[PDB]
């Protein structure tokens, strides 16, 4: 009982191409399209099978040209922008001086094209920050994730900003100790 | 940037029942959010799904290599994958840690939370319970619900709104796939 | 040890 997709997508005027697999909603892989290399979610995953990051540039390369055949079908109608949903959690309970992560789930939104900044008091950070690729959900939306790992303190409050087409400002969401 | 855009999205489909027993394949094209067309394994054909994929129905079921290809698939692309993936996926078993804390519904009220925080597990299948005193509280439980972490893990809250009282023992009890044997977890105040 | 990857077809140009 289970179910493995591969999920492409092309964005114009962008020309951003994705190629990944996804098993029951979790990433096996997606392609690096820049350096033509596949990219596995786990590292284990490396040990236990391949890909062959080429045919997925080929398939990319027809989606690219069935978009402008299906743009000019359409009458050039363009997507209509559905702004995500922002969640800011940990990945475990959370204990003074005790290493964690936070993660910003950012869901249910379209175009997949998104602008996302984790803040420390007010300030960017960049350090140890880990992202997805955007994954494909059954409605046809997309989903993503950041991470930021981090060491709780009552000195330290975060959020997470999403920028994106559809919203009329950056959303924050916010967490602090408590 | 206020340029409009424009979305192909492809999603070839596996879809699997009691192993690769019975093997369903989908070949689904959308425009934006919007599905066109599509093969179906059951059907052996490319059907239009919304009028926009009229054209590609007709054109690709002319081809009838394209259709020999596509009716292959649940054999040499699903049942092939199924076989590379399995022993890291269908068969991914990761324990669930289980920490039971108090917390308050109203920031600054004496404890009336109980917090059962389940971390780390995967697959996503699981069922916690709460019991005061050997009963279960089936009343005042509240969850977030069924969390993917992204990293091939879950976790889950399960909260016990109750007023504890002193002598009395209150266990979260989850049971996984992964388990032979439920988990309890106790807390005494 | 290899997955492999389905092919699409073009659209009618
Ligand atoms: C696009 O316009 C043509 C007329 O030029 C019409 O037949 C067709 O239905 C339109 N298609 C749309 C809006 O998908
Ligand atoms: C992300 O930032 C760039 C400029 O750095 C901007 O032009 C683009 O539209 C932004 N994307 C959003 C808000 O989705
Ligand atoms: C699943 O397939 C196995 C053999 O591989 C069979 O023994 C079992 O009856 C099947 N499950 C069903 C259809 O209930």
């Amino acid at each position: 009982e289970h179910v493995i997709i591969q999920a492409e997508f092309y964005l114009n005027p962008d020309q951003s191409g994705e190629f990944m697999f996804d098993f029951d909603g979790d990433e096996i892989f997606h392609v690096d399209m820049a350096k033509k290399e596949t990219v596995w979610r786990l590292e284990e995953f490396g040990r236990f099978a391949s890909f062959e990051a080429q045919g997925a540039l080929a398939n990319i390369a027809v989606d690219k040209a069935n978009l402008e055949i299906m743009t000019k079908r359409s009458n050039y109608t363009p997507i209509t922008n559905v702004p995500p949903e922002v969640t800011v959690l940990t990945n475990s309970p959370v204990e003074l001086r005790e290493p964690n992560v936070l993660i910003c789930f950012i869901d249910k939104f379209t175009p997949p094209v998104v602008n996302v900044t984790w803040l420390r008091n007010g300030k960017p950070v960049t350090t140890g920050v880990s992202e997805t690729v955007f994954l494909p959900r059954e409605d046809h939306l997309f989903r993503k994730f950041h991470y930021l790992p981090f060491l709780p303190s009552t000195e330290d409050v975060y959020d997470c900003r999403v920028e994106h087409w559809g919203l009329d400002e950056p959303l924050l969401k916010h967490w602090e100790f408590d | 940037d206020t340029r409009p855009r424009f979305l192909e999205q492809v999603k070839h489909e596996c879809h699997f029942f009691n192993g690769t027993e019975r093997v369903r394949f989908l070949d689904r094209y959308f425009y934006h959010q919007e599905e066109y067309v599509r093969f179906d394994s059951d059907v052996g054909e490319y059907r239009a799904v919304t009028e926009l994929g009229r054209p590609d129905a007709e054109y690709w079921n002319s081809q009838k290599d394209l259709l020999e290809q596509k009716r292959a698939a649940v054999d040499t692309y699903c049942r092939h994958n199924y076989g590379v993936g399995e022993s890291f996926t269908v068969q991914r078993r990761v324990y669930p840690e289980v920490t039971v804390y108090p917390a308050k519904t109203q920031p600054l009220q004496h404890h009336n939370l109980l917090v059962c925080s389940v971390n780390g597990f995967y697959p996503g299948s699981i069922e916690v319970r709460w019991f005061r005193n050997g009963q279960e509280e089936k009343t005042g439980v509240v969850s977030t619900g069924l969390i993917q972490n992204g990293d091939w893990t879950f976790q889950t809250l399960v909260m016990l709104e109750t007023v504890p009282r002193s002598g009395e023992v209150y266990t979260c009890q989850v049971e996984h796939p992964s388990l032979t044997s439920p988990l309890t977890v106790e807390w005494r105040a | 040890a290899g997955f492999k990857g389905e092919q699409g077809p073009k659209g009618e140009p």
